[PDB]
């Protein structure tokens, strides 16, 4: 069996964002990532192969979820950005 | 005068444990290698 219920197992309060800006500060990320709430935590890419994504945990996965929707084809600089999930 | 000797042995795994809950410190373990921590800037006082 496989029903549909929202706030599925597949997602976690881990978000994937690719396309980010090669300059941005954390004054930017507290900014962009808190205007829909408290942020747990955020670390970004430092080595070349990872500079330009990064991952944000929210303190809940309903606020990471409501967000997660919202924040999907949010255009920024001209660049739209991706979200994904931890799997 | 005798040849005087020994032998060497192995073990196996480590006995049982009980490793944390889901605590604050799994998450290092879950993020990626090569990922730096971004605390905020500091003097910071939003509103």
């Amino acid at each position: 069996g496989r029903a549909n219920i929202r706030l599925p197992p597949e997602v976690n309060r881990i978000l994937y964002i690719r396309n980010l800006p090669y300059k941005i500060t954390a004054e930017e990320m507290y900014d962009i990532f808190g205007k829909y709430g408290p942020i747990r935590q955020i670390r970004v890419g430092n080595t070349p192969e990872t500079r330009g994504t990064a991952y944000v945990v929210y303190e809940d996965i309903f606020d990471a979820k409501n967000a997660c929707d919202h924040l999907s084809g949010f255009n920024v600089c001209n660049r739209y950005l991706v979200v994904l999930y931890y799997n | 005068g005798t040849p005087e000797q020994l032998q060497a042995w192995r073990w196996e795994r480590e006995i049982d444990e009980r490793n944390r809950p889901l605590s604050d410190e799994e998450l290092d373990a879950m993020f990626p290698e090569g990922y730096k921590v971004l605390p905020p800037p500091a003097g910071y006082v939003p509103i």
